[PDB]
RNA sequence: AGUAGUAACAAGAG
RNA sequence: CCUCUGAAUAAACUAUU
RNA sequence: AUCUAUAAUAGUUUUU
């Protein structure tokens, strides 16, 4: 008898076991070498769903620009990206007319978030293309970088501490003749003089990369990362976006998780009802090709124009600015090639700043092909490209994009005997199509086809089906009747963290409880993954029970610890202790749990706040009350918070100078930490040096401890002999 | 050791199946280091965490 | 050889 | 021979703090 | 009865 899971499928619907369909307890794909093939059949294939454009020379950068607006109306069903303006600031037009003042609402909330937003918000994120060294840096350390070029450029608007005036910045350093920076090498310091041209160039670049892990792709794909310059502007853009998609009921952005389901379903119940109940109704599930190389910047520069109508003109030209710089962007092609030599056994690396000019002898077909497809537009080591919209961004402006089209939807609009509404996601969606007939159906659906192929959307035709109402899938939901749990989805977030012991403790339960709570995990699975956890965390942290005879490096001090305890129950699984957990105290700490159980002894011990584990404070002598370390998913602070090492691999490079900057500049924040005690907890905002803060602090300070009589007229000579001192030294 | 010394049997290694894109007496060499080795080991008085 | 799969590892650097 | 080192995309959401 | 406060960390979703 051959076994076939499959098969279980003609009993349980589909739906109802989608979580087996998910095989997630496999290592995802990766990506292994380098990313520029990639890069190169992106610009490649972006360019060619335009090739009927217009050509043009950028005046500015010299690059080739291709513009497919207002271009042929296709005549076949292949992507394209021939967008109409006259249809885009239509339904622009049409959505305001079904939902008075949106857009001046949203505009007025955005010009206050413009007018509000200080500058450290850019500090946010993981990685930030730096201009000044031509690869990716953390963003706190680009944005740092950026600044201090401004300051010897003699940009210092920034000084303000609002993110405009960095736009401000931004915008002047564009019309500077010349830029100057500074280079590391083998560690001493140059100077590099950058012309208009090749900054223009640098500020316009977005870097490109492979993804890795990522689940049900057979195939690798580019991913992309803005430079400082555009990080503003989009930000600027992206909460007009988002101010504009809260106020509509077909996106599903920017709501997530249970509250997204919520409002799906509302807002699907709400279609069903409004059907009248002698006519037919048909969803689709669909998904659109190739959606961010379809979609233009300059569509988007129309419709930001339409939505800022009757603004002040500033707000216009800062909104305005993120589409114009996405228009003349450019792409890093990556890290370059590989060759090997088999008769001499030897391997190479060749860079992509040589693919201008590299002879095509080396490469196979397929890469000789994209290379000469794009050379023409390869200027300065990058590729230009005008139109697309790179990877992952103004995802909440297409939603509205979307949203618009799904409007245009209404009687009203269509004139006839159909209709249609549906959720919009970015770029993914669902159509409710009413009709009295199938032809209806069949004419609602090829008239929103072609409404969406107007504005530049095409339909995934192999990957989108229409059924009848009642079930469907959008986002990797999966709609039956209502949504259905798939626990498979977040099985990879069960095992341990890797932060410390305590938080990973913490994590484990926490995670078991949320997943009962939401994805119907029940009770014995529940008590299965518990014990599975604790046998995971005792092997990853070499903490089994001191009366087991596992051997590891680590056994000896938990038999002496456990030997030496009277109230067993009381030492934590990271002492070697017992499990107490079970499905009633799943919400409480470890070591709350268990506090009425340990000896004083012990007890004391883990709880002592001069563990060397964990740092100390600085008050008066040292904090000396709490265990105090940033705490997420780690309530009390013991023995068991310790932090592990640091990624050593920069001492190797010409960069591990850097290190010492930073520990200094820890050094100073530590100093001023000891002026303004609020700044840890809330951060502080000033335009003043850190030094002459902390000088008026120190006055300010004196005198009012002489006024109250804690300190006496001595000890106030002395502070005000000082800070003149310190005043003295500020100038020399 | 415990479970290799359970059995009794062992004979004269041989080639039966051999690996078409390998050499096949490297493969043979490995086995016999494994188990010289193995003796080795058996004979120094104390078994270490790795060899 | 092998892993692996549209490009890499099968040590790199000083 | 010897020294060092084992590799951080965007948006939104979820959980904890 | 209403209910988008911030910042850190990890996880999930978003293919010609
Ligand atoms: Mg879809």
């Amino acid at each position: 008898m051959d076994v076939n899971p499959t098969l279980l499928f003609l009993k349980v619907p589909v739906q109802n076991a989608i979580s087996t369909t998910f095989p997630y307890t496999g290592d995802p794909p990766y990506s292994h070498g380098t990313g520029t093939g990639y890069t190169m059949d992106t610009v490649n294939r972006t360019h060619k769903y335009s090739e009927k454009g217009k050509w043009t020379t950028n005046t500015e950068t010299g690059a080739p620009q291709l513009n497919p607006i207002d271009g042929p109306l296709p005549e076949d069903n292949e992507p394209s990206g021939y967008a109409q303006t006259d249809c885009v600031l239509e339904a622009m037009a049409f959505l305001e007319e079904s939902h008075p003042g949106i857009f001046e609402n949203s505009c007025l909330e955005t010009m206050e978030i413009v007018q509000q937003t200080r500058v450290d918000k850019l500090t946010q994120g993981r990685q930030t293309y730096d201009w000044t060294l031509n690869r990716n840096q953390p963003a706190a350390t680009a944005l740092a970088n950026t600044i201090e070029v401004f300051r010897s450029n003699g940009l210092t608007a920034n000084e303000s501490g609002r993110l405009i005036d960095f736009l401000k910045d931004v915008m002047d350093s564009m019309d500077k003749e010349e830029m100057e920076i500074t280079t590391h090498f083998q560690i001493g310091k140059k100077k590099q003089r950058l012309n208009k041209r090749s900054y223009l160039i640098r500020a316009l670049t977005l870097n490109t990369m492979t993804k890795d892990a990522e689940r049900g792709k057979l195939k690798r794909r580019a991913i992309a990362t803005p430079g400082m310059q555009i990080r503003g502007f989009v930000y600027f853009v992206e909460a007009l976006a988002r101010s504009i998609c809260e106020k509509l009921e077909q996106s599903g952005l920017p709501v997530g998780g249970n509250e997204k389901k919520a409002k799906l379903a509302n807002v699907v119940r709400k279609m069903m009802t409004n059907s009248q109940d002698t006519e037919l109704s048909f969803t689709i599930t669909g998904d659109n090709t190739k959606w961010n190389e379809n979609q233009n910047p300059r569509m988007f520069l129309a419709m930001i124009t339409y939505i800022t109508r009757n603004q002040p003109e500033w707000f216009r030209n800062v909104l305005s600015i993120a589409p114009i710089m996405f228009s003349n962007k450019m792409a890093r092609l990556g890290k370059g090639y590989m060759f090997e030599s088999k008769s001499m056994k030897l391997r190479t690396q060749v860079p992509a700043e040589m693919l201008a000019n590299i002879d095509l002898k080396y490469f196979n077909k397929s890469t000789r092909e994209k290379i000469e497809k794009i050379r023409p537009l390869l200027i300065d080591g990058t590729a230009s490209l005008s139109p697309g919209m790179m990877m992952g961004m103004f995802n909440m402006l297409s939603t509205v994009l979307g949203v618009s089209i799904l409007n245009l939807g209404q009687k009203k609009y269509t004139k006839t005997t159909y209709w249609w509404d549906g959720l919009q996601s970015s770029d993914d969606f669902a159509l409710i199509v009413n009709a009295p007939n199938h032809e209806g159906i069949q004419a609602g659906v090829d008239r929103f086809y072609r409404t969406c192929k107007l504005v530049g959307i095409n339909m995934s035709k192999k990957k989108s089906y229409i059924n009848r109402t009642g079930t469907f899938e959008f986002t990797s939901f999966f709609y039956r009747y209502g949504f259905v749990a798939n626990f498979s989805m977040e099985l990879p977030s069960f095992g341990v963290s890797g932060i410390n012991e305590s938080a990973d403790m913490s994590v484990g339960v926490t995670v078991i409880k949320n997943n009962m709570i939401n994805n119907d995990l029940g009770p014995a699975t529940a008590q299965m993954a518990l014990q599975l956890f604790i046998k995971d965390y005792r092997y990853t942290y070499r903490c089994h029970r001191g009366d087991t005879q596992i051997q590891t490096r680590r056994a000896f001090e938990l038999k002496k610890l456990w030997e030496q305890t009277r109230s067993k129950a009381g030492l934590l699984v990271s002492d070697g202790g017992p499990n107490l957990y079970n499905i009633r105290n799943l919400h409480i700490p470890e070591v709350c749990l268990k506090w009425e159980l340990m000896d004083e002894d012990y007890q004391g011990r883990l709880c002592n706040p001069m563990n060397p584990f964990v740092s100390h404070k600085e008050i008066d002598s040292v904090n000396n009350a709490v265990v105090m370390p940033s705490m997420e998913y780690d309530a009390v602070a013991t023995t068991h918070s310790w932090i592990p090492k640091r990624n050593r691999s920069i001492l190797n490079t010409s960069q591990r100078g850097i290190l010492e900057d930073e520990q200094m500049y820890q050094k100073c924040c530590n100093l001023f930490e000891k002026f303004f005690p609020s700044s840890s907890y809330r951060r502080p905002v000033g335009i003043s040096s850190m030094v002459e803060a902390m000088v008026s602090r120190a006055r300010i300070d004196a005198r009012i401890d002489f006024e109250s009589g804690r300190i006496k007229k001595e000890e106030f000579a002395e502070i005000m002999k000082i800070c003149s001192t310190i005043e003295e030294l500020r100038r020399q | 050791i415990k479970c290799m010394k359970t059995f009794f049997g062992w004979k004269e290694p041989n080639i039966i199946k051999p690996h078409e894109k390998g050499i096949n007496p490297n493969y043979l060499l490995t086995w016999k280091q494994v188990l010289a080795e193995l003796q080795d080991i058996e004979n120094e008085e104390k078994i270490p965490r790795t060899k």
